[PDB]
C-alpha cells in the first residue's frame, strides 16, 4: 500500500554511500518524506512509502 | 522532559543534522546535546524526544560491536591470528589458546563460524618411522 | 583474494562466488602430485 514505514537492510559488499545519487533518484522519482541514510557501520536506512521504500 | 540514552558504537555528533531535523520537524524548546564522554541528551516533548531517542537508539542498537572469548583447543591461536591476519577486529590468547573478538554480532556469527572453521587438527603423518633392518 | 594454511594445507579464499567457482576450479587444478621419479637409485656392482 501507500503507508510510510522505514526499512533497515544491509549491503555488506561495499559502502552504500555509493548509491546516494540514484537512490535519491527514487526519492526524486516520486514524492518525498523519504530518507535513505547510510550508516558507516554499514547497514542501510530507508523511510517512506512502502512501495518506493521497496 | 529530558531523556538521557546511550549510543556506544560511534560518537553521536554524527546524528546532529537529522536529529535537529526532528527538532525542526516539530516545535522547538528541544535540545539534543552529545557529550564527548559518549552519552546522549534530549530535552523536549516526550513524543518528539521519543522519535529522537528512536533514531538515537537506532544508531545505538544498530552496529553492535564487542569482544568474544572462545577456546581454541587445537589450532594454535597465534596461528589462528596469522591465518585471519590475511583477512582485511581480532585477538587470541595462547595462555588459553582462545580467539577473542572485537566487533559485530555479525562478526560474532561469522567469527564463531571461523572459531569453528580452523579448529581442526591434522591426523598424524607418521612423520618419523622406526625400521627394523633384517640383514644390514 | 587468497589465503591458505599449511597446518591444514588448505586454500582459503576471500572473494566472489565467481571466485568460488573459478577458485574451486583452481582448488582442483593444482592438487596433483608428481609420480615418483626414482630420483635416487641403488645399483648393484657386478665386478668393480
Amino acid at each position: 500500500g501507500d503507508e510510510v514505514i522505514t526499512q533497515v537492510v544491509a549491503v555488506k559488499n561495499v559502502s552504500v554511500r555509493e548509491l546516494s545519487p540514484l537512490l535519491r533518484q527514487l526519492i526524486d522519482n516520486a514524492g518525498a518524506g523519504n530518507v535513505v541514510h547510510y550508516d558507516p557501520a554499514n547497514i542501510i536506512l530507508i523511510t517512506g512509502r512502502a512501495a518506493v521504500v521497496n | 522532559i529530558t531523556q538521557v540514552v546511550a549510543v556506544k558504537n560511534v560518537s553521536v555528533r554524527e546524528l546532529s543534522p537529522l536529529l535537529r531535523q526532528l527538532i525542526d520537524n516539530a516545535g522547538a524548546g528541544n535540545v539534543v546535546h552529545y557529550d564527548p564522554a559518549n552519552i546522549i541528551l534530549i530535552t523536549g516533548r516526550a513524543a518528539v524526544v521519543n522519535r529522537l531517542a528512536e533514531i538515537i537508539r537506532r544508531v545505538d542498537q544498530a552496529g553492535d560491536k564487542e569482544i568474544e572469548v572462545v577456546e581454541l583447543n587445537n589450532a594454535s591461536a597465534a596461528e589462528m591470528v596469522r591465518i585471519v591476519e590475511a583477512l582485511n577486529k581480532f585477538v587470541a590468547d595462547e595462555r588459553t589458546n582462545s580467539i577473542l573478538i572485537s566487533g559485530d554480532p555479525k562478526v560474532r556469527e561469522r567469527l564463531k563460524r571461523l572459531i569453528k572453521q580452523l579448529d581442526v587438527e591434522m591426523a598424524a603423518k607418521g612423520n618419523n618411522r622406526v625400521v627394523y633392518l633384517k640383514y644390514a
